[PDB]
């Protein structure tokens, strides 16, 4: 029988990430 | 004989990370 | 003569995307 065939291709590219979580709330006020 | 098929195409990439955390709040207003 | 055998499976596909930034963070307590 013959050569072997060549190499698939890649997969697909995968689905995008979640959105990101909120940010660090801010520090305490100043009683000033 | 003639030279095998094309493999199948590879597997789906995983789904991507979580996205960058949201920026830091501010601090609180004076009192 | 028979066909070579059937070539090998793809890699795997790109990661995906990395998600939307978060939102932003609370404002931090009053003073």
């Amino acid at each position: 029988y013959g050569k072997p065939g060549p190499d698939g291709p890649d997969g697909p590219k995968g689905k995008p990430g979640p959105k990101g979580k909120p940010g660090k709330p801010g520090k305490p006020g100043k009683p000033g | 004989g003639p030279d095998g098929d094309p493999g199948d195409p590879g597997d789906p990439g995983p789904d991507g990370r979580p996205g960058p955390d949201g920026p830091d709040g501010p601090a609180g207003d004076p009192g | 003569g028979p066909k070579g055998p059937k070539g090998p499976k793809g890699k795997p596909g790109p990661e995906g995307e990395p998600g939307e930034p978060g939102e932003p963070g609370p404002k931090g307590p009053k003073g």
